[PDB]
RNA sequence: UUUUUUUUU
């Protein structure tokens, strides 16, 4: 507006909500020492599992967004129990969820792996993350649950908090569930 | 057209021909019938885009064609030049001495319609290497046509000499294994933009970007190798055009000839759209291709090799066509243009040309005549029956005496399989 | 705004574990997360909600646990007419057709599965009938808003005199 | 699928 010209309405309405459901497996690998204390720091040190992206793009917020979920409910070794000096981290998921966001419109996708592997250093913290994902769209007619459903939540607290540990800006409308809005990155 | 009726019943008929071929089709019916070649893009994503997926792609080798046209469109845009006179052809008109002109206004621009594919994105990558992306991909069209180990990886050695010339510490894309580019040149916008772009730096030789036409040489000359063999036969004779023409002795290069001597497709006009008919689809079939004139492409060629030339012995043997007539119509011209040499005087001081004083003569048995004119040499050949001279098949013997390279199915391999003997 | 929706309601409660409950707390912790993965009607899904904390209300024993301490189990049956306040704006058409869902359940001392058999569909009759707030057995105290958070339903407890469902953001 | 010098900045 501070110019001329520069686009008028954008008549197409990319603002709206639109659905998208489709098939998702995860597993991911988190390596370091002095284990690992409270959730913070699980979303403080995978946000650094794309700090120089090199994935398919139009699939930034699906992966986001998996790595949230995968990052939620992560489940330790033995051996972090047994011993101290190299514990690990593990976890693993595979289903089929719809999405509604606001962000455009997703080109097609295919049924390809993609993996990311990564050191980080988080002041005290330090180790790698090594993720593998695969995520395809269905066109069938089941009735799959929402991705936000799988969020169990009875670790951690709050959702835009959440959300924007890891890059994203969502919405809470009342009479439904969350919708995402962008990516701040 | 002709008459044929059944003699014993009077009926009257008109024998038709069977199509297995194809039709054929003239550029001047393609600007008779609208006068835009249309072609399509995609613009929607911002130019980092579609460099990150250009490379990504290619370093992976599963880059789309879409983006590289995109690309390619994106990228050769802001190259610009002046303009020295009036282009026109074939009805149409460009610019006007004393402007300047881009590479893309010599074709209409429209918006490309359907869902389009994904890529692989980077958010690394200078500018710098936009000046040699270009023609890499150009480079890699080119390569991407013979199907031949050593010629590819020769000219693929080339292309990379020519990166590095540029831009070096380049590397190479597209890695050795699984091949790709090949299946491009199916496309039609692609072609395109690669005549536009081959013609566009033919026209202005001296841009300092010029190195672009490393690879679109090949996009010039395509499925017309019955003219370069015409002009070739020309100049290697050394006669006019009409001489040339006047010796022909059989119908059926004249056919050919006549197919490719009309009005319209005006030949001899280097800033024209005659040659990269092919390309921008002016025409299917083009009529000047080998496959729709074997018989002027084999007589022409077999002249040629009969004249001591270079550019005959890698030319292929086009079969369905009648060898023995031809043949014997090329080696009789061959023997009567290779010898007689034509000596006269040329530039006369005041009133002193020479005339050639021979009235008395003593030519009167089978020793060959002097000059050249098919009106003596039919003259003498008939009197001398259809029977090769003992020194005529001397002559051609020892003009192809000594052959090193000979490939199977070639005019080299047919005269030495015929006339070494 | 107060927007009054009417519907029949039919709801039955199980529940079976180890180490039977002793406190209501944990019961009410154990059941507010029965929709792990919903996979039911979307513009149903609050009411469902408020639909457990009836059953949470109506919590019962059966000759069973009396039979032997090994196998806690807990049941609950509860049915009839119904109309809520809500401020969610509007609710798309609702059928007459059965829905279950069941879960397990996993919060350390206790453990065990879940199952709820829902059934709310519309009440097209006209006559008037009682508040949905004013039919469960809470009674008790002022600590309704405190359950349902605990649940994680937001409800008002001003001047309106009711216990209005107010949000969602229910999950914590 | 065209093509038909293992010619070509």
């Amino acid at each position: 507006k501070s110019y001329f010209g520069v686009d008028e309405m954008d008549t197409y309405d990319p603002n709206q909500l639109r659905y998208e459901k489709f098939f998702f497996t995860v597993k991911m690998t988190v390596r370091s020492n002095r284990p690992f204390r409270t959730y913070s720091d699980v979303a403080a040190a995978v946000s650094h599992w794309d700090h120089m992206y090199i994935g398919m793009a139009g699939k930034r917020p699906f992966y986001k967004i998996l790595a949230f979920l995968g990052s939620s409910n992560l489940k330790a070794t033995p051996a972090v129990l047994a011993d101290q000096g190299q514990p690990e981290y593990h976890a693993h998921c595979e289903g089929r969820a719809y999405l509604p966001h606001r962000m455009g419109k997703t080109p097609p996708m295919l049924n390809v792996p993609e993996h990311f592997r990564r050191p980080f250093n988080i002041g005290l913290y330090k180790g790698t993350i090594e993720l593998t994902m695969t995520i395809y769209d269905d066109e069938s007619l089941e009735a799959a649950p929402m991705i936000w459903d799988h969020f169990n939540s009875s670790k951690f607290s709050d959702f835009r908090e959440k959300a924007l540990m890891f890059g994203l800006i969502v919405e809470k409308k009342a009479s439904g569930a969350w919708v995402l809005d962008s990516i701040s990155h | 057209s002709v008459t044929v009726k059944r003699i014993i019943d009077n009926t009257v008929i008109v024998p038709k021909l069977p199509a297995n071929e194809d039709p054929v089709e003239y550029p001047a019916d393609y600007f008779r019938k609208s006068k835009e070649i249309p072609l399509y893009i995609n613009t929607t994503k911002s130019l980092s885009d579609l460099r990150g997926y250009v490379y990504q792609g290619l370093k992976s080798g599963n880059v789309s064609i879409i983006h590289v046209n995109s690309y390619l469109y994106g990228a050769l845009k802001d190259i610009r030049g002046k303009l020295d006179k009036d282009w026109s052809s074939f009805g149409i008109n460009i610019g006007k001495a004393g402007d300047t002109i881009g590479i893309f206004d010599l074709v209409s621009l429209k918006a490309l319609d359907g869902v389009l594919p994904d890529g692989v994105s980077d958010a690394s990558r200078t500018s710098a290497d936009d000046k040699w992306l270009p023609l890499y991909l150009l480079g890699l069209y080119r390569v991407g046509r013979t199907q031949m180990p050593e010629y590819r990886k020769k000219l693929m050695d080339g292309l990379t000499n020519q990166c590095k010339m540029i831009n070096e510490q380049f590397e190479p894309l597209v890695p050795e294994g699984r091949d790709i580019f090949d299946v491009w040149g199916n496309d039609s916008n692609y072609t395109k933009i690669v005549a536009a772009v081959d013609m566009f730096f033919h026209m202005f030789k001296k841009h300092e970007c010029a190195s672009f036409r490393y690879g679109t040489i090949v996009s010039r000359f395509k499925d017309c190798a019955a003219l370069a063999t015409f002009g070739h036969l020309c100049k290697i004779t050394g006669m006019s055009t009409e001489d040339v023409t006047t010796w022909i002795l059989n119908r059926e290069v004249a056919d050919e000839m006549v197919q490719m001597m009309l009005p319209g497709q005006e030949i001899d006009k280097a800033d024209s759209y005659m040659p990269y008919l092919i390309d921008f689809g002016l025409s299917s079939k083009s009529p000047y291709s080998s496959v729709k004139n074997p018989a002027f492409h084999f007589w022409g060629q077999l002249t040629a090799l009969l004249l001591r030339s270079t550019r005959a012995r890698n030319a292929r043997q086009p079969d369905d066509i009648e060898y023995t007539s031809l043949t014997t119509a090329g080696l009789l011209y061959a023997y009567a243009v290779g010898s007689s040499a034509d000596l006269a005087q040329q530039f006369c001081v005041g009133d002193n040309k020479y005339t050639p004083d021979d009235s008395t003569g003593g030519l009167t048995t089978n020793a060959p005549p002097q000059g050249r004119d098919v009106v003596e040499w039919l003259g003498w050949f008939e009197d001398q029956n259809r029977k090769p001279t003992p020194d005529m098949m001397q002559y051609a013997k020892r003009a192809v005496m000594s052959l090193q390279g000979l490939r199977e199915k070639t005019i080299g391999k047919y005269a030495k399989s015929e006339f070494d003997k």
